[PDB]
């Protein structure tokens, strides 16, 4: 079967920047793709962006330009998140997706990995 | 006098990397992808082209770049030959008709997208749809796997067959067992 | 961007369906709207891919429809299990993935 593993939480205050990892198993993590979406507790699900694996293209959405550097390690087949520039809006569950296969346009996030809460206070 | 028909070969599908994904930048990004999909082909290939020498002893339109890069590579050397043909036919017309879809793109041309669009954006644009042809080759491949194990047991149980007399055929072998 | 209804309530064993309205350059465009259901306190499941499309561990109470700028999701025979949030989302021309708001189906 196919799995996405995160890290664990992260008390990280103000000013720092997360280092979130997920970890693909049971499947070739070169090929597909792997989404970054948030969930701010109590909200609904808004997205960060895309790390395609093969290229090192990242796309985020137009709020989290500039802050946010998606990296892929395709030897661990593990794609890092880098937030940079926290504040306290950003305590949030950063769950990782992967976008299915791709027929006829873009399709669905066919796995999604662990809840891993960044809180962000003083 | 009972007949019996096993297919023992696929048709050969290579694919060269080189014109399918374009530059040659673009090579040295969406490479190791595409590797792993060569690879995973030629595998195929050899694996049908052993299964014929251990036995024994789009495609109309093909028989390079008006394809995209996908090639039939010949061997070197009646219902269950029929679907053989037929589902491998499918697959070779399914992946074809594929990769003329846009993909969500702005267009299905790698002409079209450098032209009208600025690169910030075609860089992403680009990816999409390089990536989505190599996603469907993807999926060929992996239905060319499962395919390729069932002519493989298929064709260990006609070398382990190889009383009876057999005839070549299409892509396999049939026997006469005399009883 | 996409705009659902903010919750959506019923008595167990009848049809209810929730919508999902976004604009023609993200749903009118094309692109296919895909369902998703969060039960409370894990992450988001998988409930319809490819607009009609039904994934295996899922009963076929869930459908789902689209139309023009329009996506529309009906359950059937609801049971005190399918009261989790549910999503919608859709790509845009920049291929952008937009997810809806969540509907509280309580």
């Amino acid at each position: 079967q196919v799995q996405l593993v995160q890290s664990g939480a992260e008390v990280k205050k103000p000013g720092a920047s997360v280092k979130v990892s997920c970890k693909a198993s049971g499947y070739t993590f070169t090929g597909y793709y792997i989404h970054w979406v948030r969930q701010a507790p109590g909200q609904g699900l808004e997205w960060m962006g895309w790390i395609n694996p093969n290229s090192d293209v990242t796309n985020y959405a137009q709020k989290f330009q500039g802050r946010v550097t998606m990296t892929r390690d395709t030897s661990i087949s593990t794609a890092y998140m880098e937030l940079s520039r926290l504040r306290s809006d950003d305590t949030a569950v950063y769950y990782c997706a992967r976008e299915a296969t791709m027929i006829r346009g873009p399709s669905d996030f066919d796995y999604w990995g662990q809840g891993t809460l960044v809180t962000v206070s003083s | 006098v009972t007949t019996e028909i096993l297919p023992v070969s696929m048709t050969k599908t290579s694919v060269d990397c080189t014109m399918y994904i374009c530059c040659s930048n673009l090579l040295l990004q969406y490479g190791s992808f595409c590797t792993q999909l060569n690879r995973a082909l030629t595998g195929i290939a050899v694996e049908q082209d052993k299964n014929t020498q251990e036995v024994f002893a789009f495609i109309k339109q093909y028989g390079a770049q008006k394809f995209n890069g996908l090639t039939v590579l010949p061997p070197l050397l009646l219902g269950k030959l029929q679907d053989v043909v037929n589902q491998n036919a499918q697959a070779l017309n399914t992946l074809v008709k594929q990769l003329s879809s846009n993909f969500g793109a702005i267009s299905s041309v790698l002409n079209d997208i450098l032209s009208r669009l600025d690169p910030p954006e075609a860089e992403v644009q680009i990816d999409r749809l390089i990536t989505g042809r190599l996603q469907s080759l993807q999926t060929y491949v992996t239905q060319q796997l499962i395919r390729a194990a069932e002519i493989r047991a298929s064709a260990n149980l006609a070398a382990t067959k190889m009383m009876s007399f057999p005839q070549s055929a299409p892509h396999g072998v049939v026997f006469l067992h005399v009883t | 961007v996409l705009s659902q209804p903010p919750s959506v309530s019923g008595a167990p064993g009848q049809r209810v369906t929730i919508s999902c309205t976004g604009s023609s350059s993200n749903i009118g465009a094309g692109y296919d709207v895909h369902w998703y259901q969060q039960l409370p306190g894990t992450a988001p499941k998988l409930l319809i891919y490819g607009n009609n499309n039904r994934p295996s561990g899922v009963p076929d109470r869930f459908s789902g429809s689209k139309s023009g700028t329009s996506a529309s999701l009906a359950i059937t025979g609801l049971q005190a299990e399918d009261e989790a949030d549910y999503y919608c989302q859709s790509y845009d021309r920049s291929l952008s993935v937009v997810f809806g708001g969540g509907t509280k189906l309580t």
